[PDB]
C-alpha cells in the first residue's frame, strides 16, 4: 500500500501540465524516500526527471517499494477534475493494478474519487552524474518563457552564450535574425567557470517552459559538449529537471 | 542534433 | 399585435445562448399570461421548456394570443448585436411575418433596430404532468456544470444516486472510473428533499447543452424519481424560468 | 542612416497590428519631416495611410530620404517580440539591405535586437487631395468597431446615412435587417459636422480590418461625402495618424 496525501494539490496539477505534452507514459518510482520519476522523451532528444521528497508531502507512507506505469494524458486529464486549492491524495494497492485519486477541499463538501488503471511498461532507469557546469544561469521563469516563444518565431535554434557579466540568446531564420541580451542584477545572476556557447532545438525548451507555473524562478546549467539543464525548484518538496541535448 | 543515452 | 419591453435584457441574452445549442428552431407561443416555448431536441432524448411571465415585463401587452416560428441560431445572432445592460423590447405585427427586436440603453445614444424573418413550423404542443419527485436536490449551479464537465473526460454516462444524507455523481470509461460526493450542507447550499433513494443513468452529453443556462441562475434543481425523465431547471428570477427534460438510459 | 527612437514603443507594435491583416508588403517612406507608409490593399478596394512625424519621436534623425520595402508579416512577427512598454529604435544603414529594430526596457535588464530583411518593392506613389466632405462623424472607436462586427453577422454591406442630427447604420441579408441610430451628445462624444446628407453603402469586411486601429485611439472619425471614398482616421496621439479609404459600392 502506497498513500500520499498533498494539502497544495495544485502541486501535481502543475506537475502533470508540465509534463504531458512532453512525455505519453512514464514509471513512477516511489519509495519510502518520495516519488521519483524519469523518462526520455519518444525520440531520445530530452528527459525529464521529477523529484517530489517524502518529507514535502503532508501524509506519506511507502509499505514497500512501487514502479506504477501510468499513461500521462490519463492522469491529465483526470487531475483537471481537481481543483486548484483541492487536497489531493494519492493511493496504491498492493497488487498496484490501479492508482486511486482522491480530491478533497477544507469543508469537505465535494470529496471526488478516481480510479485510474495503471500499465506495463518497461521500467529502463538511468542516471545522471552531478556534475558541476561551466555556467549557471538563475533567472525569472517568466522571462525565460518569453524569450523561448519569442525567439521560435525567428528560428527553431537557439544559441545560448553564457559569460561572466550576462547572457544572450540569438536565433536566426527566414525573417532575419534577433539576439536577446540579459544582465547580471526578478533577479539574473550567473555563476560561471568558464564561457559557453551552445545550440538549442528551440521546439523542446518550449516544452520545458509549460513548468513555469511550479518555480518564479528556472536555472539553466550548461557546459561544452554536454545536455543543458533547465530546472524548476517545487518549493519545500523538490524539483522538475529538463535535460537537452546540444546540436552538433 | 545529438540523443541522449548517448550521454548518459 | 404584440409587444414586451424587458428592462433586463441580459435574461433574453441568455435564454438564447441556453438554447441555440440545443434546439434549431422553436415557437414562441405568447399570450396574455407570458411567454413559452417548448421543444424536443432532434433525437427527442431531451425537451427544453421556457416559461416567462407577462408580469415579469416591464411593459407587456398581447392583443391576441401567437405561435411565432423562429430560428434560434437567428435569433440569437440577432441578440448578440444587444448589450448586457441595453433594454430589449420585442415587438409583432399581425401578419406575424417577422419579429422586430430593439436594443437601447438608458443613454439612448444608440438605438439599434432588428426585424426577424419567422417560420411556419408544425406548432406540435405537448405537456408535462406536475410531479413529486422521489429525489429533489437543490445545488449551486456552477458546481453541477463543473462535476458535468468534468465526469464528461471519463465517460459518456453518469450515474447519479440520490440519498437522505448526499448525492453522488459516477462515471465510467477507458481511462477509469469516478465518482464525486456532495453533502448536504449546514449553513451555494446543497440540500436534497428526498422521499425515496433513486439511482438513475444520463447522458453526459446532454447534461452539458443544459449547464449553458448556469449564466440565469446561480441554482439548479434537480428532481429525480424512478423510470421517468430528469428535471433540470433554472430560476429566472421574478419572470420564470428553464426547465430541460431529460430520458434515463434503460 | 537613418535612426528613430520611440519610448512609447506600444504605438509600433500596434500600427503593425492595424496593418498586418490588411496587405502584406508595403513602403516605408522615410525623410526628415518622418515616416510614411501609403499602400492599397490587393485587391485595390482600400488604401492606408500612416503619418508618423519626426517630431513625435523622442530622437529622429535621416541622413537621406529612403524607402524600405517591408514583408508587414513578418516585420509584425518581429514587433510582437517587444514588450508593450518596451522603448523601440528603429534603424537602417545607407545600403539599407536590413532594418535593425532594438527594444529595451529604462532597467535596461533585457536588450532586444532584431535584424529583418527589407524587399525590392515597386514604389508607385500616390496623393490624396485634402477636400472636406459632406459630412464628418466623430465618435468613440470601440462603438464604431462593434458596430461594424455586429451589423457583419446581419450582411456583408452597410448603408451609413448620415444626417445633421444623427448617423445610421443599415444591414440587411438572410436572416432579416438591422439599423442602429447614433444621437449626437450635448456632454465619449458623437459629434457631427455637416455640410448636405450622405448616403452610402460600404463592404463591411474592410470596415472590419480597419478597426483593428481600434487601440490607437479612443476616437475615429468617418468622413463622407458622395461618389467618393469614405476616409476612417484614428490619431496617434503628438505624432500623426492611420487613414482608411475606401471605395463606395455602386
Amino acid at each position: 500500500m502506497f498513500e500520499a496525501r498533498l494539502v497544495q494539490g495544485s502541486i501535481l496539477k502543475k506537475v502533470l501540465e508540465a509534463l504531458k505534452d512532453l512525455i505519453n507514459e512514464a514509471c513512477w518510482d516511489i519509495s519510502s524516500s518520495g516519488v521519483n520519476l524519469q523518462s526520455m522523451d519518444s525520440s531520445h532528444v530530452s528527459l525529464v526527471q521529477l523529484t517530489l521528497r517524502s518529507e514535502g508531502f503532508d501524509t506519506y507512507r511507502c509499505d514497500r517499494n512501487l514502479a506504477m506505469g501510468v499513461n500521462l494524458t490519463s492522469m491529465s486529464k483526470i487531475l483537471k477534475c481537481a481543483g486548484n486549492e483541492d487536497i489531493i491524495t494519492l493511493r496504491a494497492e498492493d497488487n498496484a493494478d490501479t492508482l486511486a485519486l482522491v480530491f478533497e477541499a477544507p469543508n469537505q463538501e465535494k470529496v471526488s474519487d478516481y480510479e485510474m488503471k495503471l500499465m506495463d511498461l518497461d521500467v529502463e532507469q538511468l542516471g545522471i552524474p552531478e556534475q558541476e557546469y561551466s555556467c549557471v544561469v538563475k533567472m525569472p521563469s517568466g522571462e525565460f518563457a518569453r524569450i523561448c516563444r519569442d525567439l521560435s518565431h525567428i528560428g527553431d535554434a537557439v544559441v545560448i552564450s553564457c559569460a561572466k557579466d550576462g547572457v544572450k540568446f540569438s536565433a536566426s531564420g527566414e525573417l532575419g535574425n534577433g539576439n536577446i541580451k540579459l544582465s547580471q542584477t526578478e533577479a539574473v545572476t550567473i555563476e560561471m567557470n568558464e564561457p559557453v556557447q551552445l545550440t538549442f532545438a528551440l521546439r523542446y525548451l518550449n516544452f520545458f517552459t509549460k513548468a513555469t507555473p511550479l518555480s518564479s524562478t528556472v536555472t539553466l546549467s550548461m557546459s561544452a559538449d554536454v545536455p543543458l539543464v533547465v530546472e524548476y525548484k517545487i518549493a519545500d518538496m523538490g524539483h522538475l529537471k529538463y535535460y537537452l541535448a546540444p546540436k552538433i | 542534433q545529438t540523443l541522449l543515452d548517448l550521454f548518459f
